């Protein structure tokens, strides 16, 4: 999880894809009944402004 | 018992390890498009006894 | 061969090529869809607020 | 009772039951709506009909049904009956 | 390469639009991450082989 | 009162509607005006709209009612009574003289029509289907009808 | 664009989101723009939402 980055690596295209998921299953179209989630964070302005 | 076993294994030998897919978009049941994992999606057939 | 030209899936043989028949563009899709399933929790009728707004989601 | 005959007299469904008209039409009544099987009754007296649509399309698929099992029974009895037919071996 | 495939299927018109919306350090390099492509194409394609007063991939 | 209007008779939302009339009834009550008398009639209506006619009648707001009363007050609770009831003339009778309120706001009358029509539908399904050459008298009774009255409406809805 | 179906509905959340070739004048004829703070709205959100679960006798 973080955010749009991608005036660098190919690390950096690959992070915010990866969150994009972490939204949905979160409440995008998908809603937690059938799998919940917790989430453990160190550092929580990592993160989205969504998320 | 090892008749059984070399039989059986005789049945492993000439069948090859074939390609295992994903089912893209079933048509119908003679057509169906499938994702096969050496890279070229093809068209398959189904057997009836599926 | 007149319903051959449009870009859509199509059959061609490995080795006794030929172009064998034509297929739906419908055909090559990996994508998943869920059309209401696992429902927000929302709705327009379970809102009555963002009014405004109302009338520029109806039309677009 | 209403699987079996297609077409009963409301009367004759009094002698069948040993109970009157009368209360026979009040069962139905209530068996009709619990839907258990499906059933049409007068009051003129004249049928209660059972499993009947009144169309010509019922006669047409049944009709075809029979004779279509027909000839699969034919060929498949020939078989057996070789067996019979060479003697001398059974008798 | 743009000029090479420019100048093989000849002649063209190379219509840069240079709205130069993007970067935030593209607009440190020439107010433009376009803009500094532009000024490598205009003084290389200017002075390029004979293509000068020859030029008529514009 | 108005954004319920298009949610009730068009999108037909009647939860979104109840709650739009309740929040419009509040703000009528300091002035008298022929709009306070059109949000009094759209609070009962959504109840009668849900096919619970007990609903109508635990809810009834006197507070604008009163002061309006006449036949538009009086006109919900009779067509409550009414779906109560299974009967297609009470329904039948009220509507006449209801015609005018009718007139008045077009959501009273949609709704009305729709519940006119699904009432002699409900009683005719259940007459037919255990019965064919069923009794006039046992359809006029069912209905709560006179004999000639059912079989005149009956010829409308076999076309 | 211009079909049965709804034309491509896309949503961003940063300016850096965008590309210049995707923001060109000449391709976005409409904007959406989205308010969220209004008084009225939050008391429609509230009834409701409030009517979609059951009602109390301390509903208010």
């Amino acid at each position: 999880g973080g955010r749009r980055f991608s005036e660098g690596t190919s690390a950096d295209r690959e992070i915010q894809r990866t969150l994009m998921e972490l939204l949905n299953q979160m409440d995008g179209f998908d809603t937690l009944h059938r799998v919940k989630m917790i989430m453990a964070t160190n550092r929580p302005d990592t993160l989205d402004p969504a998320l | 018992k090892q008749y059984e076993k070399s039989e059986n294994d005789l049945k492993a030998l000439q069948s090859v390890g074939q390609i295992v897919g994903e089912v893209l978009k079933q048509l119908t049941e003679e057509k169906f498009i499938v994702k096969a994992t050496n890279g070229p999606r093809y068209v398959v057939g189904c057997r009836r006894q599926l | 061969r007149e319903l051959l030209k449009p870009n859509a899936s199509v059959a061609l043989h490995k080795h006794s090529n030929a172009l064998v028949d034509v297929l739906p563009p419908e055909a090559d899709s990996s994508i998943m869809m869920l059309t209401s399933d696992q429902k927000p929790d929302v709705m327009y009728a379970d809102i009555g607020g963002m009014d405004i707004q109302k009338q520029e989601v109806r039309e677009a | 009772m209403a699987k079996y005959y297609t077409r009963i007299t409301m009367k004759r469904m009094a002698q069948l039951l040993d109970l009157s008209v009368d209360e026979s039409e009040a069962f139905l009544s209530n068996l009709v709506v619990n839907k258990t099987i499906f059933a049409k009754v007068d009051r003129l007296a004249g049928v209660i009909n059972f499993q009947r649509p009144k169309d010509p399309n019922n006669l047409l698929n049944d009709w075809s049904q029979k004779l279509n099992s027909l000839m699969s029974l034919v060929n498949k009895t020939t078989h057996l009956i070789a067996k019979e037919e060479m003697i001398h071996n059974l008798q | 390469e743009l000029f090479v495939m420019a100048r093989e299927h000849a002649p063209s018109i190379i219509f840069m639009d240079e709205i130069d919306s993007i970067g935030s350090s593209r607009l440190e390099g020439g107010s433009g991450g376009d803009s500094e492509v532009q000024r490598t194409m205009l003084e290389l394609l200017n002075q390029l082989d004979g293509f000068e007063a020859t030029k008529n991939i514009k | 009162m108005q954004s319920g209007i298009i949610h009730a008779a068009e999108e037909k939302d009647w939860k979104t509607a109840y709650s739009y009339f309740y929040e419009a009834f509040e703000g009528y009550d300091s002035i008298d005006s022929p709009k306070a008398i059109t949000s009094l009639k759209y609070m009962l209506l959504c109840k009668i709209m849900l096919n619970t006619p007990e609903d109508v009648q635990a809810l009834v707001s006197g507070k604008l009612a009163l002061r309006y009363a006449g036949r538009q007050t009086e006109a919900l609770k009779c067509v409550a009574q009414a779906s109560k009831n299974r009967s297609l003339a009470d329904f039948e009778k009220a509507l006449t003289d209801y015609r005018a309120e009718l007139r008045d706001d077009p959501i009273i009358s949609t709704h009305l029509a729709k519940l006119y029509d699904n009432l002699l539908e409900q009683n005719l399904i259940r007459v037919i289907e255990p019965f064919s050459r069923v009794q006039i008298e046992h359809i006029s009774s069912l209905i709560k009808l006179s004999k000639a009255d059912v079989e005149r409406k009956l010829s409308q809805m076999i076309l | 664009d211009q079909n049965v179906n709804v034309k491509v509905i896309m949503a961003t959340n940063r300016a850096d989101t965008l590309d210049p070739a995707l923001l060109r004048p000449g391709r976005l004829d409409r904007k959406i723009e989205f308010p969220l703070p209004d008084r009225r709205q939050k008391r429609l959100i509230f009834s409701t939402i409030t009517s979609k679960m059951n009602l109390s006798e301390e509903v208010d």
